[PDB]
């Protein structure tokens, strides 16, 4: 869309509609008539649309009044109570913007956040630009998580997040307006090399692709329409499904060839019936003419009753000739109608051994984007925030993504290298306690209202604890952290002193020998200035090769393309390194994924904040003290940079909303 | 609504692979089997029909007769009469073979005869014989 609407749709919301949201804030509004909230509707969207319209700047209510034309900047509050949701919602003077009001004077409240990701960092910014006071706690040495990327020489490559999925309605579209990250689009054209080194005929290509998804869809079918969702008291993965459908393919295949073959006895053996009979014809007239011979040997002039056998005898005799010279008539036709069966054969097999490793490869790609194994996944749910889908091609960032992180932490109390190891929230407040990295003796004690949690779901999942909750979070928060899923997924950089590959090209895929392989090394990416080749390794592969020196790993990277592109082309490359996240021990893993036997709904539960009990008892019900923010706990985004930054504008608005109260929503 | 084209997903079957670890393979193996007996089938009643076809052999060409055309005449000989009682008795009322045997009668005239001369060949007698074997 374009104009207004597109400010809203640009901001994830239906324009012509007031969220959930909107209705808890302007529940008159929304109860009112719908004239007003058509004006609403459009302050909204036109706010929006300002913004938008310029990023680089802060949006203040005089401004936003000022744009406004009658009916619509007739009604002040209105448009201060929007203008006001907006900000403090994260929907707009978010991100990096030149301030107009310099920071209030005096701060209000204090929040301790755990984590510098871009959860954090977005939450931070935001209650900074809300005037609380905010200190940030990372245990690494940087900021950014798993926004990692490497710098060397010229060389650059994200470790980490690498590509931004869409611009149409992505946040991180206002955040690149805001900062110079260079955004390179990604050429669709992926060429798949089998393990030989032969390129894939364009042939194959196509048919197996197609038949992948073909096959994805089959699986929908189960699992919507014949409902195949659990097996054995146990919740079916993808990836049973899959090999289900796949069974069943092979399974008619052979159905088929059955039936083929035996339309061709049953006529092979009606033919044989024929025959029978023929030959048996034979026999007679064989015989018949035998006694025409001798009778007509009689020579005339006989008797009647002798002239009778001649003639009758002649006549029986051309009948069973006729008989039979239909039957040779028929037995042409069968004759001829076996020779088109076995003219066409039905297909002989479902899939090649060729055939199933190239499959294999699509698979590991969809390993490689849910992070996971299939069998890992849920049948039901994996793919349930498909439809929140951005819009416009992919790009990758060609300065690396961590500029944004960087950036974002411009302004900001943030403490590297102190690792929180205790979270205690309490009627009155929090005590946060962490160590110095670098030597775990010396410790700190942080104090604040509020803590806002962006530990990794890995991180949370870890036993025995990385982090101790005092009290211990509820049963309801912890089972969903068991049950979500937290997969893996690594990247292996190879600088190179020169090119060899086709530049024209982004990426590249080879093909394993094995399916318990399809992960390793299974796609090769060009995304840089210089001569970078990234690699990655997906799906099973990823948490075995962990466990490998870099060398090795090398070792078959370099392999893997001489044999591609030639023993002579492939240099030695001057510069690699290799990840291992579920090895990090602040990250243990990459992202979080729909396990099988969970959905959606535990990414919610892990939003829900945490209220300590009363101090005294029969004192009354407190305030909320711990809350969380991070990837795994925007069910609509989950797993992306922009998910978790929208997680963080998310918190922060619910922080300030109970600290600072909110004064717009009456 | 409806599985993709061509993939096949029956509810019989989904339950069919699905009812323990290995059913999907008994399954399969079943028919990879039953399959091949199918084949070797085919191959016995090949060889089966082919040995028939040697002894067909040679067509019946050597037992052809030659056509005879006869002229569909008017009159009866006492030799066409005579032909006709006798191709009665042994061929019913299969007026066809009876016009055939004589050669030169119409089918019609054949029963055209059969009324006209019952009198006098008792042909009920003769009727009742031939019906008899
Ligand atoms: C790991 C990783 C890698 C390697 C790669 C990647 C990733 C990852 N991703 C994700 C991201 O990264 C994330 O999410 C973010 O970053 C998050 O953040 P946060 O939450 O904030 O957290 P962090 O960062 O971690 O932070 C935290 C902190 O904390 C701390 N700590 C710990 N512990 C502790 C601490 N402190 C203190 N104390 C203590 N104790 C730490 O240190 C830290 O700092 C991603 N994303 C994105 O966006 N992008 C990208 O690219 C990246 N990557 C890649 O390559 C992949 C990913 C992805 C995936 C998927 C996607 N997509 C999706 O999902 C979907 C949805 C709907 C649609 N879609 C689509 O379309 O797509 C598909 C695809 C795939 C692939 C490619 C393309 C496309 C996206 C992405």
């Amino acid at each position: 869309p374009s104009g207004v609407e597109g400010a809203a749709f640009q901001s994830r919301l239906p324009h012509d509609r007031m969220t959930s949201q909107e209705a808890a804030c302007f529940p008159d509004i929304i109860s009112g008539p719908q004239q007003t909230q058509k004006v609403f509707l459009f302050i909204r969207n036109r706010t929006l649309q300002l913004w938008l319209d310029n990023p680089k700047i802060q949006l203040t209510f005089e401004a936003t009044l000022q744009q406004l034309e009658a009916p619509y900047n007739s009604d002040t509050v209105l448009v201060h109570r929007v203008h006001s949701y907006l900000e403090r919602h994260g929907l707009i003077n978010f991100g990096i913007y030149k301030r107009i009001k310099p920071l209030p004077t005096k701060k209000t409240g204090k929040v301790i956040i755990i984590g510098s990701g871009v959860s954090g960092l977005a939450a931070a910014r935001q209650l900074q630009s809300f005037g609380m006071d905010v200190t940030l706690l990372e245990a690494r040495d940087r900021v950014g998580g798993r926004v990692a990327t490497f710098r060397k020489g010229n060389y650059v490559a994200d470790l980490g997040a690498m590509v931004v999925t869409g611009l149409g309605g992505n946040p991180m579209a206002v955040v690149s307006k805001q900062v110079n990250m260079e955004l390179a689009k990604i050429k669709q054209k992926c060429p798949l090399y089998e393990a030989n080194g032969q390129a894939v005929p364009k042939e194959k290509d196509e048919m197996v692709e197609q038949e992948f998804n073909r096959l994805l869809e089959a699986t929908s079918y189960l699992s919507h329409q014949l409902d195949f969702n659990v097996l054995n008291n146990k919740p079916v993965s993808l990836g049973q499904a899959l090999e289900v459908v796949i069974q069943l393919q092979e399974k008619h295949v052979k159905d088929e060839q059955i039936e083929h073959w035996k339309k061709i006895v049953k006529t092979q053996e009606e033919l044989k019936e024929l025959l029978n009979k023929m030959v048996n014809l034979k026999e007679k007239i064989k015989e018949l003419h035998q006694q025409y011979k001798e009778a007509s040997e009689v020579k005339p002039p006989r008797d009647i009753t002798a002239e009778f056998l001649v003639k009758s005898k002649h006549r029986d005799l051309t009948a069973l000739c006729k008989e039979y010279d239909e039957l040779a008539e028929t037995q042409g036709k069968l004759e001829e109608k076996l020779q088109e069966l076995e003219a066409n054969p039905p297909s002989d097999v479902y899939l090649s051994s060729r055939d199933r490793q190239i499959l294999d490869w699509h698979f590991a790609n969809l390993e490689f984007a849910n992070a996971t194994p299939l069998s890992t996944l849920s049948l039901k749910h994996w793919d349930q925030d498909d439809d929140f889908e951005f819009t416009g091609s992919h790009l990758t960032v060609r300065n690396g993504y961590s500029c944004v992180p960087v950036a974002l932490a411009e302004g900001l109390d943030i403490k590297l290298n102190t690792a929180v190891r205790q979270v205690r929230y309490t009627a009155s407040g929090c005590e946060v306690i962490a160590v110095n990295t670098r030597s775990t003796s010396q410790t700190f004690i942080y104090k604040c209202d509020a803590v806002l949690c962006t530990l990794p779901l890995g991180v949370l999942k870890q036993q025995p604890p990385a982090v101790q909750f005092v009290p211990p979070l509820p049963e309801w928060k912890t089972s969903a952290v068991q049950r979500m899923g937290f997969g893996n997924l690594n990247k292996v950089v190879l600088c190179f002193d020169r090119v060899f590959w086709d530049p024209s090209v982004n990426l590249f895929g080879h093909v394993g020998s094995t399916t318990a392989s399809r992960g390793e090394l299974f796609l090769f990416w060009n995304l840089y200035k210089a001569p970078i080749l990234l690699a990655l390794v997906a799906g099973e592969a990823a948490g075995i090769m962990e466990n490998i020196s870099d060398d090795v790993i090398v070792g078959r990277c370099l392999a893997i393309l001489k044999g591609i592109f030639g023993s002579s082309a492939v240099p030695q490359p001057k510069e690699t390194v290799v990840s291992r996240w579920r090895a990090d021990p602040w990250a243990r893993g990459s992202y979080s994924y729909v396990a099988a036997g969970s959905s959606g709904n535990d990414y919610d539960l892990m939003a829900q904040p945490i209220t300590p009990g009363p101090s005294i008892p029969g004192a009354p019900q407190p305030i909320p003290r711990l809350f969380f923010a991070g990837e795994h706990t925007i069910r609509n985004y989950p797993a992306t940079v922009h998910g978790a930054l929208l997680s963080g504008l998310r918190e922060a608005g619910r922080i300030a909303d109970q600290f600072l109260g909110a004064m717009y929503t009456l | 609504r409806k599985p993709p084209k061509g993939m096949f997903l029956s509810q019989e079957d989904v339950e069919a692979v699905s009812a323990n670890a290995t059913a999907a393979t008994t399954v399969l193996r079943q028919l990879d089997m039953e399959l091949v007996s199918v084949k070797r089938q085919i191959q016995n009643i090949k060889q089966t029909n082919s040995a028939l076809k040697e002894k067909l052999d040679g067509g019946i060409e050597p037992y052809r007769l030659p056509e005879v055309i006869q002229k569909c005449n008017a009159r009866w000989t006492t030799e066409e009469q005579l032909l006709a009682v006798q191709a009665i008795r042994k061929y019913g009322r299969d007026f066809q073979a009876i016009s055939d045997v004589i050669g030169n009668k119409s089918v019609v005239q054949v029963k055209n005869f059969f009324v006209n001369y019952r009198r006098r060949f008792n042909i009920d007698e003769v009727l009742q014989e031939w019906e008899a074997e």
